[PDB]
Formats: structure tokens, C-alpha cells, sequence
RNA sequence: GACGACGUUGAUAGGCCGGGUGUGUAAGCGCAGCGAUGCGUUGAGCUAACCGGUACUAAUGAACCGUGAGGCUUAACCU
RNA sequence: CGAAGGUGUGCUGUGAGGCAUGCUGGAGGUAUCAGAAGUGCGAAUGCUGACAUAAGUAACGAUAAAGCGGGUGAAAAGCCCGCUCGCCGGAAGACCAAGGGUUCCUGUCCAACGUUAAUCGGGGCAGGGUGAGUCGACCCCUAAGGCGAGGCCGAAAGGCGU
RNA sequence: AGGACCGAACCGACUAAUGUCGAAAAAUUAGCGGAUGACUUGUGGCUGGGGGUGAAAGGCCAAUCAAACCGGGAGAUAGCU
RNA sequence: CCCGGCGAGGGGAGUGAAAAAGAACCUGAAACCGUGUACGUACAAGCAGUGGGAGCACGCUUAGGCGUGUGACUGCGUACC
RNA sequence: GGUUAAGCGACUAAGCGUACACGGUGGAUGCCCUGGCAGUCAGAGGCGAUGAAGGACGUGCUAAUCUGCGAUAAGCGUCGG
């Protein structure tokens, strides 16, 4: 079947990327919670 | 004088090695080598490779006599498991556990 | 229910079955011995013994007859050209089956087929 | 296809009363070579009723 | 798995010769036709399991489990 | 010259228990009398770890197809070669973008992985290989569209936008 | 010329089978409807939970939809096991 | 050092207080799984126990008979929450 | 002593049951700590455009990862202990 995750890096980057999530203040809290919860991989990097 | 040989973690199950190592209970060695050279199985690859290693432990460490040399006890006992995951249908898995077994061969002159 | 039938199926379709027994009988006379399982040994016999039967009384037409059933003239070259005086007197069987033993691959009853007259 | 009440290890044993491997003790000795093969079979060195039958 | 037939004092299987059966005029030559093809050879040839024989090959000497006159008591017959 | 714990044993109390002791064990335990509670488990389709059962049953993943000889090797229906057989051929062929990121290749190894064995493998150990003024991007130019200097607008964030 | 005809690709899902502890959390073989249109596909964007979007089935919104999912109120509450 | 596939695994030897401390390593219970010895068992049915009990097998005392194991057969008896 | 009959009658155990001795899997119990929770007591109560918190990629004799550090890279100078 046409399964749901038909992936890319172009869909991925402009949605869940760094400068996307660290654009707005509501995004920024996720970057300031993934920090404080001590996650290694912040959002997506290659 | 008495001697023991063990193959530990033989990659099979207990009933698979119990069946051929039921015939060689209470036998002499040369009739046991001849009943294991022509038993068409995998455990007869297993324990006959080890039963000849037991008589080596006689001719070298214990009693060099092999002609009138008995096998007293032989008992295959269980071992660990390799718990892999098998996929069954409709999304649900299946905890397979690839079985493993231990065999002792005990050789002496009662 | 098999009652008075013959010719074991050997778990292949008839088209596959016939085409194997060609390329074993082609292989049989070229190396003079084959290892097979017991039934194929027991039923390559019922197939090959026509060939050296229909090759003692040599003709022009029987060359194609052992080419319609063989389609391998190199095997037909060994027939009729050595096998003639090799088998003048044997009114009947030409295979001495040997029960060899057991296949260490998959526990088959292995065996040995040969032509009787062996000196090499 | 299901079990409703698990059988004991007793009846599990008596089902295994007949699994025992048939012994193949009936070896043979050669006529004129003296060695030992299995009956109606050939040796490791190609002997069968005192003949080098396969020469392997 | 059992039951049955045999194991060189052998026809139990396979092969083989023959017959039987089934399909129909094999192939290869020669003739008639520019040719497809038709005629002769030729009711030929080929023929699964069928039937009757022939030991040609495969069914070996052994080895093996099974023993070594069968308990007690009474009655009836042996002397 | 042997603590707790474990495992049997003889005794003892109305029971919850206690006391002595054989073996295993190898460094801690605790009387009498009192103080405080994460204080006593069979259940709750309780949670977690482990092990049975069905069972040596079912199944081995398309009904394209094998068969033979040789070799390597401790062992070969499956690995390497040769010989035929069979299957695909607007594909089960060969290139590219996406997407995966050593999965390619030689030496070497079989514990584990490969729904089997395995000398083989897209598996592990080790080393190697990707070479562009023209190929694609990066780069110069915009669409849909997202931000958005001044600004308009809005409790605050922020929304729209040149 | 055709929202024209026949029929592959592409697409869709009608009928039966099989499967339904599946080879698959919706498939495979045999057919079936269309196939220059109101079509089909790729890539890149925009819309948002009482809100999106809908040739309207309460269908679809990451296998879940008569109000998605994560966290937070919150150890809600439970005359009920 | 022997045997094995110059594998795994294992038996000796050596260290060490001990390898029934060996890298899956202190201690190592239970379920589950086998080995051996002893007894019962293939005409008997049924919550599988309890009351009675022959024979056999053993540790012993003291030789009179207890203890432990099994337990033919028999009287009652339909698990727990 | 032998013979026919009649009555009665163990050892057989493919496996299975129970108890002991033996390990087999298993990793609970007792014991252990450089691990963590709750606080007493002072001190601090900030880091940040002479570039942060949190990361990427490099640095050694080195393959890798952790600690430290940053083309001066497990470290430099400097004044002391």
C-alpha cells in the first residue's frame, strides 16, 4: 500500500528544521525544552 | 578411574539430543561408536564428536584401556536461549527463542 | 489410488520430469557413473535401458530416434559407435545399481548407477 | 485447535513413549575385504562384497 | 506402521525376445508432378502399467533379540 | 576451630513462630525491655523478569525447474567453474532522479544474522575505492508562496503587508 | 469535432475465489469500468481542531475522527465494579 | 599437553585460601528439565487427599520392635476466591 | 519318583507416579559502594556583542567512544605553592 511516510529532506528541512523551529517564539520553547531535557539530537541534522 | 567430557551450548534442543543419547546409555564404547556413526541425524554429529573426545580423556588423562571401557551416564541438560523476535501476521510479533543445550558424556569402568 | 499403476511422479510436473530424465541420461553415459537418490536411480533404469536396446541393431532411422528422445548428438556419438560391440550379448539388463549411503545435504538415500562393463 | 485445560507433564511423557530412534546396530562385515560397512551399502573406500566397485 | 510375495534350493521387481493392444501407411530411397503433394517400398513403424518365458543386473556368509525341559497343593492313574 | 542466606533434620509452643544442629556458604548478626512503620500476599483479564504448555504439532513467504561432473574443504541438494535443462525480454534488462549512507570490491572467519546446512552473503575483522573549466547543484533570473526596513493594526504575544 | 466508440499503459475497485494466528493491520489469480478528459502523475507550497476540507459518506485530516495527537489542569470524577 | 575443524567446547596441569570462585565469574532459592537408586504400575475409572493397611526396600536399636520411603486394596469425599 | 487334569499363582515394565542423592536453566534472598532523595549551615543569586547557555567538527603514539581542550587543540606563557 501507499504507506504514510513517503520521505524527503526538502519537506523535512523547511518544516522541522532548525531555522524553522527557531523562527517563532512558540517554536523556540521546543528548542529550549529539548535543551533542558538534555537531548543530544536537537531536531534533525543530516 | 573415571572421566567426563562436556560440550556446552550445543545449538539444539533437549529432546533432539535425548533421543540418540538414549541408545548409548549402558553400552560399551565400540558398539556406541558404531551405533552413532550410522545414525542419520544432527545430534549424532554432535555427541559422537564429543563421545570420542571422552575416550581421549581416558587414553590420555585416565585409563588408556578403551577395549573394555564402558559409558556409565550420559544426560543432556538444558541451556540458555537466544530470544530473537519472529514476525507473525497482521502486525503482531512473536518471541522466538532459539534453543541451546548442554551435553555431558561420562566414561568409566564400572 | 495407484492400484496396478507405474512410473513414480517424483514430485514434479510430467513436462519437468521428462526433461530431467533426459539430462540425467545424457549425463549418465558421458561420465559412466552418477550419484542420485534411490528412486531416481531406481527409475533412471526404466528409462535408459531402452537406449542401448535400440542401439545394437544399428540403422539410419534409429539415430533420430535416439535424437528425438535425446536431442544430444554427442551422446548419440557415444552410442552406436562404441556401444554396439560393447553390448551384443547382454540380452537384458545393463545397470548394476549400488546403494551408496546417505546424503549429508538433506538425508536422502543416495545411490550409484553405472553401465555394467567397467574397466576404467 | 485450542487447549482449554493444560495437560500435565505425565501425558506429555506418554505421547513421547514411541518417538524412540530405531537402532541401526545391524552392521555387516565384508566377504573378502574384512572391513565393516552398513548392510547392503558400500564403505568409505568403495568396497562391496570384496570389490573395488567405485574406486573413489 | 501392519498383512502378503520372494532373497541365487531364486520369476519378487527392472530389463529383454515374442505375442497382445492402441495410433495409423515411420523414416530413408525411387517414381509422377515446374510446385504444394501423391504413389510404391508398407496395415509398415512406433508401441505406458497388459500376458508368457529368459536370471542380464539388483535382491549376500553372516551379525542380531529370542535359550538351556518349565512353580505351589490336592485328586485320579503309573508301581 | 565459620554471621546472614540457602538446603535437610530432631525438638518446642494453642497458632502467628521459636530453639539446637548436618551440608553449602565466606563477613557480617544481634539478647532482654521498649520506640517508630515502605510491617506480613494466591487472586485485582494488576506490573516486571524468567520458565512451561499447545508440540517436536504448524509453517519455511508466490506451483520460473532442475539434473551431473570436477575442485576448494574437516563435512556440499544451496558456494566457484564447466555441461545441458527451465523462466523474464515496454521485464524478473540496462541507466538516473527521490530516498537509503559503505550497502561496492580483495583477503579472512562462521558464535551470532540469512525461517535450514553453509567453505557462500547486502553478516562480523582488516584494508581499499568515489579523481570533472563542459555532468547535477552551488551560482545569475522569477512563479505558487514564506518572512518582511519604514508602516498600518492589535490586551501581550502576534496577525497583514510595501 | 467528440466530457464519442474498441483496447494496452496509467487508474479505479464490480463480481467470485483464496486468505482472513494472512505472503499483506485490505492483498493475490480469473475475469470487470474507463482510458484526450470534469482525467492521471511527479515535485514545491497554503488552509487547521469547534476549526480545515469535502461532486456530501458525518467521509478525510499520518492504520485511530459525531471533534485528531502530545503535554498540562490532574492522582479529574465514578452512589460503579 | 591430549581430542576438536590450526572452531566452539572440554578433560588434566600450574596459580590461588577455594576454579561443585573461570571471565554468562560472590551468594545461586522456586517454577520448569533431566540422571540414578528404591517402591507402586498395563481389568482400573472420577478434585487425586484423609482413616485403615499387606508386602517389599532401607537407618537402627538391640535383637522386642519403633523411625523413614512406597503404599496394593478399602471407608468417606463434587478446588479456591 | 514320573503322568493327565483341576485350583491358585510372582519375577516382565514402552512409559508414568512418589521420596532421596545429583546437577541443569534461572538471577530471587543476605551482604556491598565513588548512586540518588530530603535537609541543617554559611556563600553565591548569574552567564551575555573586549560573543553565552546548548551543540557540530576537529586535537594524542592511536581504531573508536567518554573527559579535557580549540589550526597555540589531553595543551602556551606567567607569578606561586
Amino acid at each position: 500500500m501507499k504507506r504514510t511516510f513517503q520521505p524527503s529532506v526538502l519537506k523535512r528541512n523547511r518544516s522541522h528544521g532548525f531555522r524553522a523551529r527557531m523562527a517563532t517564539k512558540n517554536g523556540r520553547q521546543v528548542l529550549a525544552r529539548r535543551r533542558a531535557k538534555g537531548r543530544a539530537r536537537l531536531t534533525v541534522s543530516k | 578411574m573415571e572421566t567426563i567430557a562436556k560440550h556446552r551450548h550445543a545449538r539444539s534442543s533437549a529432546q533432539k539430543v535425548r533421543l540418540v543419547a538414549d541408545l548409548i546409555r549402558g553400552k560399551k564404547v565400540s558398539q556406541a561408536l558404531d551405533i552413532l556413526t550410522y545414525t542419520n541425524k544432527k545430534a549424532a554429529v554432535l555427541v559422537k564428536k564429543v563421545l570420542e573426545s571422552a575416550i581421549a580423556n581416558a587414553e590420555h588423562n585416565d585409563g588408556a584401556d578403551i577395549d573394555d571401557l564402558k559409558v556409565t551416564k550420559i544426560f543432556v541438560d538444558e541451556g540458555p536461549s537466544m530470544k530473537r523476535i519472529m514476525p507473525r501476521a497482521k502486525g503482531r510479533a512473536d518471541r522466538i527463542l532459539k534453543r541451546t543445550s548442554h551435553i555431558t558424556v561420562v566414561v568409566s569402568d564400572r | 489410488m495407484r492400484h496396478r499403476k507405474s512410473g513414480r511422479q517424483l514430485n514434479r510436473n510430467s513436462s519437468h520430469r521428462q526433461a530431467m530424465f533426459r539430462n540425467m541420461a545424457g549425463s549418465l553415459v558421458r561420465h559412466e557413473i552418477i550419484k542420485t537418490t534411490l528412486p531416481k536411480a531406481k527409475e533412471l533404469r526404466r528409462v535408459v535401458e531402452p537406449l542401448i536396446t535400440l542401439a545394437k541393431t544399428d540403422s539410419v532411422a534409429n539415430r533420430r530416434l535416439a535424437f528425438a528422445r535425446t536431442r544430444d548428438n554427442e551422446i548419440v556419438a557415444k552410442l552406436f559407435n562404441e556401444l554396439g560391440p560393447r553390448f551384443a550379448s547382454r540380452a537384458g539388463g545393463y545397470t548394476r545399481i549400488l546403494k551408496c549411503g546417505f546424503r549429508a545435504g538433506d538425508n536422502a538415500p543416495m545411490a550409484y548407477i553405472e553401465l555394467v562393463d567397467r574397466s576404467e | 485447535a485450542v487447549q482449554q485445560n493444560k495437560p500435565t507433564r505425565s501425558k506429555r511423557g506418554m505421547r513421547r513413549s514411541h518417538d524412540a530412534l530405531t537402532a541401526v546396530t545391524s552392521l555387516s562385515v565384508d566377504k573378502t575385504s574384512g572391513e565393516k560397512h552398513l548392510r547392503h551399502h558400500i564403505t568409505a573406500d568403495g568396497y562391496y562384497r570384496g570389490r573395488k566397485v567405485i574406486a573413489k
